[PDB]
């Protein structure tokens, strides 16, 4: 497949060829065009907040070391031996000076240098070069409020500018809440589904809450239960989407600061959102702070996914076109009481975990969807992402990207795969933003 | 056991030991097992309210836990070590019966296939509440749905049961620690 | 169990149940135990013979059935709901056993290798029959050969059994509902 | 490997290259060029008898819904929602007026149209055309007897074209006995084999029966035991072989009414036959009426195979290479008793279902071939299907078809593969009509 | 058994059958089924050193065979049938104990998860040796490591069980004729 | 990939791409330039010593029949029916003056021959011609001191010129010694590592043995006991490393004897071999008596390696790119009495078996040193193999081969991947021997 020609999201993001979801091929470009392209996930502060600690993440199929230095920063290294390429940490997480090989022995710092090797002197004698043998590094790594995120691409923009318009919708809960705190260790469970058709989703769907979560509506009482079984469309106004030239967008549903807890957790909840949004209306406007409290389901592009006031973090790291794992971490706000933290993140488990009674809604959705896209007759058939198509804005006065002032519709999948396309098609970022000059007018036609 | 000559042995399981190799009561390993079988073929069936009503007390907590992956030798790094797969009480339970017997859970037509193979099973009572039951089990649990999906899980369960309304055993703590940390299994959406 | 509350139960299953929550005799469980053990045995060193005249009775119907997916709601769909991958009289185990222990049925070289778990037995007298043993068990049904080919089989199994010649209980049905709707272990040819 | 050029079979269908049980590349190009082609078998009339009757079939590696319309016809449809790409069913058969998606809860129609969107008027408004948005329909769906059968190409022959001379061996049963049913539902077992194995088996193979079947015959006590073991020739004039333009074949041996069914049901099943062909000698004349109560092993190209009066009914579905799942149904006449019925479905299903003991007599011989066929020193290695070859004729005065006139050969196989290169080789029907034109002069060769 | 009529089953198999179906003592197999319960658990928990401790007899014959696939009706061939994947006397044992907890045996961080599950219990006394106890059971042997490392074993199991230091009855022999003849686990570094 | 220009191993073998652990479509090229040209361990005469006796063996991914002839000679054929491709032999070893087909009963002699086709006369008449209908031959078959090779191509050196340096260093223990015999049946245990992985693991790696060991060495008391942990380093003049224009290659231990064998056969072993050792002083001198009881780790190119004194005896088999399958024989001298042949079996599978504990030490660094090879990041990395580099010699008064002068050090895997480099971007043999008329300059640069 020649993917510089090969239209695989027709203009404006209108849809897309199904094989996206199943082509083995193209999952191989992605490794190249979108993983080893673009800011992942890796950890938060507050599972290495101190010298030494450090965790494994995977970026891609890769997997790296990600490690507090000495000097507070964090660096993040390819986990495999710099001799004959063994993988250098078998475990999640922990705290170490150095990282030493089960195979010959060689001995790695915190800060990726080879600082020893088994006897050096009587084998190498001065003919090893040590400074040119340090691990692979990620060589860019940033934090979002901490939440740390790493490229192996030098030329990425910063990855405040990745973020692009979604920075600002995701900063009253981010920022002005006074920080969050990422809960470990996170689930972890593998479907047979493309990284895609969870990103997608988390990114913009609105539309399949009451109908694919309709039991778990129904049964756990959470505050958008009314949804049930479409038993009830949110009113105008319920809420709104949006998406940028980087890829990333999300839902906002208004108010909703319980979001899928169930209601044991709603009144604590709604309590504790209300209290915080008053006292942010000074400081950062009521719309603003209205946002703070309310639901947002947003992917950060690509893999990386969230639902605020839930509380649901994920990270959907591939593995094959049919397959990925999914990590579920708890978001908590730094300053709720450590007793509703540890009920928050239980019931973020409880409902999005590897138990997750609402994430098992979407396993046969997600899973089955992936798989067509293998089937011969559905390869070049055309998956639909037109709803709210000719109603989107750009430079709201009020709501910055590419926004459609309605709680339902699919304005965040075109913007996720119109950047999707622009990687896929392009050999560098240079090439990307050529591709990209005329996003937000690509996005918003008729 | 003496966990510093064992040196993989944990203090848990160690305590745990101990329990079964004391008083060992032959007729309280058979109601043990006729307890974990009739639970069994209820959840096999798919009967969770009878479940909930004939297996499980008011004050039970069922947790299964999963435990991130440490260094054998790691002694600094100290934050949490396990997240819960399941930690409910009797409501959370009723919650998720609910919702495997909801028309709308989409998921479970075709009818899924449960069969539960219970083994291993050791029983004593608590030395401080004789009310209380200690039952340790293995479970493998085949979950099979939709032509072709077939999901196997394995556990050891440590259970306590309790007398509770018309003097019937209930499960009043059900703890797992799951022994595969990445699940293969699309879930854990099943009643270990 | 109310099977209008217990939404997911079928009426078969629920009756099922019923026969194993009434009078529990714990010597009746461990006679059902040690037969289903010596049958698990006679058929894992695959003495077919003497399985057939040790724990065969000559009235058996021995039965496994596949049943067709439909949608959990369907009420309309009244066309035969399973097939029989076994539905054999005695002298239909016995062609089958001949089969096995022929000396030109190439798949039996390099001998098989059989190992079968029993698990969750229980047992009951019928109440209009008393001569008529309930049992219920699970197995977990593995087979290797050539080098490198190995399946697993579980299976729930619904038992009759009944004292024949020289007092000996013997099998007089067996009922299996099997889990799987395709089979993914090359055939089903294996005694369940 | 290009398939224009590259001879997979070479000229009369005399060898085949080994590597066309294993090549994962032409199992691909296979979807396109044998599975997208051709006919294959989808249900029988009494699986879906009554208006809103379904059921769900493999069409290569596509999985369609086949419904029975209010107005008496069948349809078929991609089981594929047109919103995202979601399986639409996840039952095997049913009853319904129409499929709901529980992703996003789109209706469709029995009949293939897109119904009802939820909250369309307020989401979609006027914007979505749902006259457009119908399931991909099956473009071909017909009838023999009662068997339907599907063919993603509208310029296919018609069925009955297709079947071109194998037609006239298959009516006596199919037609003039009254009519068959097919007894559901079908086994499904997983074999580690390529379809063409078994399809080939099935198509021709009468010489494998004494020897793979040794214990089966000898155990059993079936009409054809006398071969167990290679213990005994069948007589000359004990039956013959054919095949057609478009692939389909089978081997007659005469008389065999019985089948494969052990002694148990012998009796009744040759007085009955005998009975009916004591009827239809008047009707169809006797070589005919012979031919009704004659056991035919038959292939319907490419992968549709049955035994007639045995009364086994298989789909060999292709999955990869080296993987297909087998279906197996039970055919009866309709005017067999029902007590008949029902204990020759469970004989079926005895000797060639999932627990077949017949079948298991070939697990080895088609799995072992066909991955052979991946192995580096055999791909280029020649199959032999040179049996009989020179003594085939065609345009006999009594038999049609390609016909050798001897129970046990391999006719049936050069003329599956002949089609089979045919239409490996050809982009489309003209050019396999092209490649065809000499198709019966070929085999007959020498 | 007579095994020119079971045609496929060997004189061993047919020798060991004969052991279980004479004298059954129900208080025997219920002590059998104690011991092997409470070894799994020690084995299940990595209390190697108590294991060796309170199961294992210093008299110990500890072997596993793999045996290679002969033709049913091989005849004439007779070089040796079977390797041992394990053969082992107690200090053998105690090696490879010492290795299991070696803190530089890099292969067990992070820590290792074992489950066992022991079915089929049989027991019958020693007709010549009255101290002499014949256990028959078989194991499932689930070990899951490294996130998504995931082995299944499967065995019968011929033991040879005798009371020793302070009267404990601990293991004499263990016989396993391994099933599968080419894993697919990695290795057989487990002790079935 | 362009196998003629890619540079996979890099000047002198310092270097490979990590990708070659990982690359399946380099895997199936392996399969042509590697495994379809090179001489690979098929059996030993002590497995099949009379008339009749066979085995079956893999040839990378092919299987074959080895077969005692009536003459004494043996001769190897591939597993596969001349007639429709089926296994044609199931079990692992036996006696047979011939082989039967289990589909059409096909009768093939322990030479190959066609020697019987069931009803051949009524059948196929005069027309088969079973002369051209024999088993697919292995070309080449031949002994050095009993251990049988085969090679598919006829165009490859005499074994023992195949051998080259390599073969003076076996030679004291494989023919001075008397003779060894090779005690099966092997143990057979897949794992998740490319098979280059443990061959060069075993063709030259003494440095991975204190670390990777540590926990056998400390727990078994073996010989080399003193290097658990790193604790030490062996002396200058403990041993040396040697390589061979044709990639065989090994690590020399002096008068290690014991091997990794327990305390427990210590000195016993230790007692038999220097009294040996004292008899060949005066037959081939001091210095190749004392190479007689000196610990070899050698590879014979490319998937067969050995450790002479501790007896293990290995075959990795090729199965994928990130799947072998490992086969583990003892070897015994013929002259010990039969007690210690025993023990000394028992041993071999203890410490390197199926639960041999050392061979476990080995999985992980192996399992995923090879799966890294897929990942993106590593693909195009370096594994390093320039331990010893500028120091090797060729030529030497006394130890043949490139020849490294220390127990330690990376001479094998340079020589091992200089001829694996050469084969895979060469098409014949003819090629190879151009592409290494230099081979031992390239390895002694610097
Ligand atoms: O799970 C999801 C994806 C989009 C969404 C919106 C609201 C509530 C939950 C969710
Ligand atoms: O199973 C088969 C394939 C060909 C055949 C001919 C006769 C009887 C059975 C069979
Ligand atoms: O296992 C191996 C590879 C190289 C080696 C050298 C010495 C002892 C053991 C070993
Ligand atoms: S592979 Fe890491 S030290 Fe050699
Ligand atoms: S995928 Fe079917 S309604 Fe959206
Ligand atoms: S395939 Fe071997 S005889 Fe036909
Ligand atoms: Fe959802
Ligand atoms: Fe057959
Ligand atoms: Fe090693």
């Amino acid at each position: 497949m020649n993917y510089n020609n090969k239209i695989l999201v027709s203009e404006s993001g209108l849809s897309q060829k199904h094989l996206i979801h199943g082509d083995e091929e193209l999952f191989q470009h992605e490794l190249k065009t979108i993983f080893a392209r673009n800011w992942l996930f890796l950890t938060h502060d507050s599972l290495i907040p101190a010298p030494g600690d450090y965790v494994t993440a995977k970026m891609g199929i890769d997997e790296v070391i990600v490690s507090r230095q000495n000097d507070g920063s964090i660096r993040a290294f390819l986990n495999v031996c710099r001799h004959r390429g063994k993988t250098l940490v078998s475990v999640e997480a922990g705290n170490a000076k150095g990282f030493v090989c089960s195979y010959h022995g060689w001995g790695f710092g915190s800060n990726g240098e080879l600082q020893s090797v088994p006897f050096e002197k009587d084998l190498y004698g001065e003919s090893l070069n040590k400074k040119c043998l340090g691990l692979k590094e990620v060589a860019r790594v940033e934090s979002f409020h901490g939440f740390i995120y790493g490229c192996f691409d030098q030329e990425a923009p910063p990855l405040m500018d990745y973020l692009g318009d979604a920075a600002w919708y995701l900063e009253p809960m981010f920022k002005h809440s006074g920080g969050l705190e990422l809960v470990g260790p996170p689930g972890k469970v593998v479907i047979k589904a493309n990284w895609k058709a969870p990103a997608e989703n988390f990114v913009g769907d609105a539309y399949h809450v009451g109908w694919t979560h309709a039991s778990s509506l129904r049964s756990g009482e959470s505050i958008f239960s009314s949804l049930a079984g479409n038993a009830a469309l949110p009113p105008e106004g319920a809420g709104l989407q949006m998406t940028s030239k980087y890829g990333s967008g999300m839902g906002v549903l208004w108010d909703g600061y319980s979001g899928v807890h169930s209601a044991d957790l709603v009144p604590e909840l709604m309590a504790f959102g209300g209290a915080k949004q008053e006292r942010l209306n000074k400081e950062i406007g009521d719309v603003r702070a209205r946002i703070y409290r309310s639901h947002l389901n947003c992917t950060v592009f690509p893999n990386n996914s969230m639902l605020t006031c839930s509380g649901v973090f994920k990270v959907w790291n591939p593995i094959d076109a049919n397959t990925t794992e999914v990590w579920t971490y708890a978001i908590v706000e730094k300053d709720m009481p450590e007793d509703l933290k540890r009920r928050l993140a239980d019931s973020v488990q409880r409902t999005f975990g590897p138990a997750g009674f609402w994430e098992s809604d979407d396993n046969d959705n997600m899973e089955t969807a992936s798989q067509n896209g293998k089937k011969y007759q559905s390869r070049d058939s055309d998956l639909l992402s037109n709803l709210g198509f000719g109603e989107d804005v750009y430079g709201d006065a009020v709501y910055p990207g590419v926004v459609g002032k309605s709680a339902i519709g699919e304005t965040s999948y075109r913007g996720f795969y119109r950047a999707y396309q622009a990687h896929v098609s392009s050999s560098n970022w240079a090439e990307f933003e050529h591709a990209s000059s005329t996003w937000h007018t690509e996005l918003t036609k008729t | 056991i003496n966990i510093q000559e064992d040196k993989l042995v944990s203090a848990h399981d160690a305590e745990e030991i101990l329990r079964f190799f004391n008083c060992h009561d032959s007729a309280l390993q058979q109601e043990a097992t006729t307890l974990l079988t009739q639970e069994a073929h209820l959840l096999d069936i798919q009967a969770y309210r009878a479940w909930l009503e004939h297996c499980v007390g008011s004050e039970v907590q069922y947790q299964v836990i999963s435990r991130e992956l440490r260094a054998a030798s790691e002694r600094r790094y100290k934050l949490n070590e396990a997240m819960n797969v399941y930690n409910e009480n009797f409501q959370q339970l009723k919650v998720r019966v609910e919702h495997q017997l909801d028309p709308q859970n989409w998921g479970n037509s075709p009818k899924l296939r449960f069969t539960r193979f219970i083994t291993n099973v050791q029983a004593a009572m608590d030395v401080n509440d004789k009310e209380l039951l200690h039952i340790r089990s293995n479970v493998i649990l085949h979950r099979a749905r939709r032509g072709n999906q077939v999901d196997v899980f394995y556990a050891a369960r440590e259970d306590k049961w309790k007398r509770g309304e018309g003097g019937v055993r209930k499960l009043v703590q059900r703890f797992v620690d799951y022994p595969e940390r990445i699940l293969q299994t699309h879930n854990l959406m099943v009643f270990l």
